[PDB]
């Protein structure tokens, strides 16, 4: 009589070594099927083109934040010295320490 | 399934094998029953009905 | 308010204009009202085409062409910032004017 | 009150009827000839009538076939070769290489035919008067006016071939 | 204008009042009338959006193809409108020519939104109802039709609570609590 | 959240939709690329075809883990929620703990009285990436499902030489580092999927020292799993069996989570097909 | 049309629906006067509201409970919790809001389930 | 005669000299160079199995407009 399914595949000695021999060979050659982790001189003409699209570029993203950003969308732009130059121009001050640390200098 | 057999040594022998429907509907002898004796289960692709009669060929 | 008005040639109908958007045109001799339009804008000028059927507005950017019950037919993107609006009755052009320095002179007939 | 959702009045495009394409917006099933069989043409017999198509006439020269004599002999019996003027007209337009088709049109045995419509196209004339009437056979040699013909039951066909005129679709002729 | 007769249209072929080259076919107002813009000069601000679209495109395909300074922009640009939701798939990098349209920007405005959403039966219906206080987008109560949904900011467009249409809806299902405020 | 996630599995849909004709017009302009570069004419439909020849300047830019695991293939290592059917016995229990410490970023949860749609509402509240249920018959574990979250594909597969480590093992622990992933024999579309569903289980880039090794091998469509523990001796490596070892066998994947059963078939197991004997579709 | 209130209460299965109307102080659940809710041994927990409150609350009205689902306990929480719902919102929509807060700091005060939904929702780890 | 770009370097040599105003890679090609071009190598690719008609179709333009243009060019 004719059988609809192929049976259950049986694990005996010779089924177990032939397993246990693929997986040393890979060991061996060191090859793991494994998950790796994902990260994270043109031409003047070409960087003019470059230059020109990012310009573009820049002024289109700053309409499309217009029209759907939830506030005001503003328009897109370590050397040593006193912090008290780094403010702004007012009679106060309120920081006195130089701009660069010990370590950086 | 009843009828088709006499026993569940019978049943264990055969099981595994395919058998049909006189409408045409394919199945699977899959185990012996417990009680009564000559019964089984089988597994068909559709719902068959108490008018059906379950066939299977040798030779 | 306030208004500027202009008259048909034949006299007969009369088309007012204020300055916040108010454009009526009427047979001011029946005392029917032919167009009626709030267009909450600036507006300045307007004249009447060959007939009373067709006129011109000059709002605040672009000049406008209504039929005689004062649906949009045209706006002008061509004409920009025109105060002062004219038309030629036997050669069919409608002269522009405004804030630009540039007078235009459109077919109303072919567009 | 104001109402809700003010827009303001322009042009639909759609539904306004006087732009132009807005502007621009019983059964007859014909009955089948009673001088018809199934495909059989009862009612034709001698003297036959016999509409010429000018390439007939051109083939007729080209292989030295007379027209009322070779029709003659063709079919055995007596026939009335009718020309329209629509196909006089177009042997008229087809310049000063073809007067002898011209003048051998003109030969008083060929029957004159008038034509009332525009222009000057013998196959729609032709085929025109066929699909009125059943009384016609029509001679041609164009490959066209021949499918025409042929797919038009009832309706005999008459071209040059060879030596003679040979004819197509006449039971009568033996 | 009468119509003209046969001698006259021939010394008339150009004339038309009401559809003039300059019209574009009523191109604006068609989609006006579709999606129910009510200030005039919308399509146009829209047009011109669409305009610096189909211009950086232009530039970033005349651009070499194995670029990558190309690439990673059109990519960008793929991305930034599709996530405002004028592009409806990211596949095609011919899509920011050929599928950038106004009818696509507007598609995004609040009315049609609530349309898609089964909210409002006509989008003049949602226009009514958005301008009758009803429709909040978060917290925030929202009046204006022309407001623009993104992607991720449709989950939040809902009726306001104690709305008689938040109400209407609650007592046909059955399921009105008025402790909630309904 | 209940709209966010609905508004998602639109879109997937709709991407899952459009590829076919993504794929026609992918396959129209790889005609045109090996034109171009071999000089080789056109066929008549793409030569006439002036649209796709204009698309063409714009689309000539356009260039893999699957559309469900794209997002976040190495980004950000799964949670694993391993559970069991309603009334476990005692011998459930113990296979459960097993495939928990099989798997690296796993927790066991108590079934209890827990309603499958709650719990699936709970796990992608919770922010777990995976979801595997466990059944049995008589102590026996017969069935192994895995479900991806938030609306991945759902895969069921058949448990047969069901052996633990309660069983071998009368003594030691499992080491539960990182383990090295060894998939063998799949070479069609079905075990591409199947690889990529049981590889996104597991931590993204282990160590290269790493002395645990899990083995999934493709066996006429019956997939054994092996967990060995290597050695580097200089004359070879030494393997030791240090945990459970299983048949599995995929009969059901379905495109979309445990709870739907309206979920669309990626691929089911025929049985009574006339020729069903002599295919292997893993 | 008289002024009257709907207010749902639930606990596992169960769900009650409570109207609260003007009325003279019919308090029926089930077509049966709340003094029958069985069992008798739980039967203050369906009491509690009334009592927290004063009866003179309910002096002026009629509510009408309608319990399906669940099983005694359950439908004796979703019984007492629409209830107190239902006096908070018929005391905000006809009487004073200074009485509505007050019969919520109560209310609160005693036990919130009577006010918020208890779902006992799965946390994984 | 059998390789490739030396012959499309010969046949696109005028469009470069015009445009560039060498740059004759496609890896290095810009612009209205590059558009022209990618037409140029797709209208010589589709003529083969194209029909003419299909193929090479003129813009449309008025008859006065394009009977000047053609007088001009002849010129
Ligand atoms: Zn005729």
């Amino acid at each position: 009589f004719d059988r609809t399914a192929k049976p259950v595949p049986v694990i005996t000695s010779e089924v177990t070594e032939s397993l246990e021999d693929m997986i040393r060979r890979r060991i061996q050659d060191s090859n793991f099927d494994d998950l790796q982790r994902r990260t994270l001189a043109l031409s003047e003409e070409l960087q003019k083109a470059h230059s020109e699209i990012s310009e573009l570029y820049a002024n289109l993203v700053y309409k499309l934040d217009v029209l759907s950003s939830v506030h005001f969308v503003p328009k897109p732009a370590r050397v040593e010295t006193p912090t008290i130059s780094m403010e702004d121009a007012q009679p106060l001050y309120m920081s006195n320490a130089s701009s660069l640390a010990p370590q950086e200098i | 399934i009843k009828d088709m057999f006499s026993s569940a040594m019978e049943v264990a022998r055969f099981e595994g094998a395919q058998i049909k429907t006189v409408s045409g509907i394919r199945g699977e002898i899959k185990r012996a029953l417990s009680k009564p004796e000559g019964h089984y289960r089988a597994a068909f692709e559709d719902k068959i009905l108490m008018s059906d009669i379950v066939i299977l060929r040798s030779w | 308010g306030p208004y500027h008005i202009k008259y048909a040639k034949n006299g007969t109908h009369l088309l007012i204009t204020g300055r916040k958007g108010h454009v009526a045109s009427m047979d001011w001799r029946k005392g029917q009202l032919r167009a009626e339009l709030f267009l909450n804008e600036t507006c300045h000028s307007a004249t009447y085409l060959q007939n009373e059927q067709y006129f011109a507005v000059a709002q605040k950017k672009y000049t406008f062409i209504y039929d005689h019950e004062g649906t949009e037919l045209h706006r002008l993107k061509q004409h920009i910032e025109a105060r002062h609006l004219d038309f030629l009755p036997y050669h069919y052009l409608l002269v522009t004017a405004g804030e630009t320095g540039w007078l235009k002179y459109h077919d109303v007939s072919t567009g | 009150t104001r109402k809700f959702g003010l827009v303001k009045r322009t042009l639909n495009t759609k539904k306004d009827q006087r732009l132009k394409k807005n502007q621009e917006n019983t059964r007859n099933i014909p009955q089948v000839s009673s001088a018809l069989f199934f495909q059989y043409n009862q009612a034709i017999k001698p003297p036959y009538q016999v509409l010429i198509d000018t390439n007939f006439i051109n083939f007729s020269i080209q292989k030295k076939v007379d027209i009322v004599r070779g029709m003659m002999d063709c079919l055995l019996a007596k026939c009335n070769p009718l020309i329209t003027d629509c196909v006089m007209a177009e042997l008229e337009k087809l310049g000063p290489k073809y007067r002898i088709a011209l003048k051998l049109a003109r030969d008083p045995r060929i029957k004159r035919l008038s034509c009332s419509h525009k222009g000057t196209y013998a196959d729609d004339c032709l085929v025109h008067r066929v699909l009125q009437h059943k009384c016609y056979i029509v001679a041609t040699n164009d490959a066209g006016l021949k499918q025409r013909i042929r797919k038009i039951p009832g309706i005999p066909l008459m071209s040059v071939g060879g030596h003679a005129y040979v004819i197509e679709k006449l039971p009568d002729v033996f | 204008v009468r119509k003209l007769k046969h001698h006259e249209q021939k010394l008339l072929k150009k004339v038309d009042f009401l559809e003039w080259k300059q019209d574009q076919g009523h191109r604006d107002t068609q989609v006006m009338r579709t999606y129910h813009i009510q200030n005039r000069e919308d399509y146009h601000k829209y047009n011109r959006i669409c305009g610096d679209i189909r211009r950086l495109a232009n530039k970033l395909s005349l651009l070499p193809p194995t670029d990558p300074f190309r690439r990673k922009h059109e990519q960008l640009l793929l991305d930034k409108l599709y996530a405002m939701g004028v592009l409806t798939t990211k596949s095609k990098i011919s899509d920011l020519e050929n599928k950038v349209t106004v009818s696509a920007i507007c598609r995004r405005r609040l009315p049609v939104i609530m349309h898609r959403l089964k909210m409002a039966e006509t989008i003049q219906d949602a226009v009514k109802f958005i301008e009758q206080g009803h429709v909040r987008v978060g917290p925030n109560l929202i009046n204006d039709p022309a407001y623009l949904v993104t992607r991720n900011m449709e989950d939040y467009v809902t009726w306001v609570d104690n709305s008689k249409i938040k109400k209407t809806l609650l007592r046909y299902r059955n399921q009105i609590d008025d402790f909630d405020f309904s | 959240m209940l709209r966010r996630q609905a508004r998602e599995r639109r879109e997937y849909l709709y991407r899952k939709a459009q590829e076919l004709q993504d794929s026609q017009l992918q396959q129209k302009r790889q005609i045109i690329k090996q034109a171009l570069a071999q000089g080789k004419p056109l066929p008549k439909e793409l030569a006439e075809d002036e649209s796709l020849q204009k698309d063409f300047r714009y689309d000539q830019s356009l260039k893999q883990v699957d559309d469900e695991y794209a997002a976040t293939s190495g980004i950000m290592d799964p949670r694993i929620i391993v559970t069991t059917s309603r009334d476990p016995s005692t011998r459930l229990s113990q296979f459960a703990k097993e495939i928990k410490l099989l798997f690296p970023n796993a927790v066991r949860l108590n079934r209890g009285n827990y309603v499958m749609p709650n719990l699936v509402d709970a796990c992608k509240k919770s922010g777990t990436t995976d979801l595997v249920v466990l059944h049995e018959h008589r102590g026996v574990p017969t069935s192994l499902t895995i479900s991806h979250f938030p609306h991945g594909p759902t895969a069921q597969f058949s448990l047969h030489n069901v052996v633990m480590r309660h069983d071998i093992i009368n003594a030691g622990n499992q080491s539960e580092v990182n383990p090295h992933l060894i998939f063998d024999n799949f070479t069609t579309a079905l075990g591409k999927r199947v690889v990529c569903i049981l590889k996104h289980l597991f931590n993204a880039g282990p160590k290269k020292d790493s002395e645990r090794v899990i083995t999934f091998a493709n066996r006429g469509d019956f997939i054994s799993v092996r967990q060995h523990v290597y050695v580097r001796t200089r004359e070879g490596v030494e393997i030791a069996e240090v945990g459970p070892r299983f048949e599995m066998r995929l009969f059901e994947l379905r495109l979309g989570t445990l709870e739907n059963k309206d979920a669309d078939v990626e691929w089911q197991l025929r049985r009574f097909i006339r020729t069903a004997n002599k295919k292997d579709y893993l | 049309a008289v002024p009257s209130v709907q207010t749902f209460g639930k606990k596992k299965s169960a769900t009650a629906v409570a109207h609260v109307k003007a009325g003279k102080g019919l308090i029926k659940v089930n077509g049966s006067p709340i003094t029958l809710v069985e069992p008798e041994i739980l039967r203050f927990k369906v009491y509690e509201p009334l009592l927290l409150v004063g009866l003179d609350k309910f002096s002026n009205i009629d509510i009408r409970v309608r319990v399906t689902g669940g099983g005694h306990v359950s439908q004796v929480y979703a019984i007492r919790q629409a209830i107190a719902k239902g006096l908070v919102a018929y005391h905000q929509k006809y009487v004073d809001e200074q009485s509505k807060n007050e019969l919520k700091k109560a209310f609160t005060s005693y036990d919130r389930t009577l006010l918020i939904a208890d779902s006992r929702r799965p946390e994984p780890k | 005669q059998n390789d490739l770009e030396l012959q499309q370097f010969l046949r696109e040599s005028h469009l470069l000299s015009a445009f560039n105003n060498i740059v004759y890679q496609d890896d290095q090609v810009i612009g209205k160079a590059r558009s022209r071009t990618l037409e140029m190598r797709l209208n010589r690719l589709s003529r083969v199995n194209g029909h003419q008609d299909k193929i090479n179709k003129l813009e449309k333009v008025p008859m006065h407009i394009r009977r000047g243009m053609i007088d001009k060019h002849v010129k």
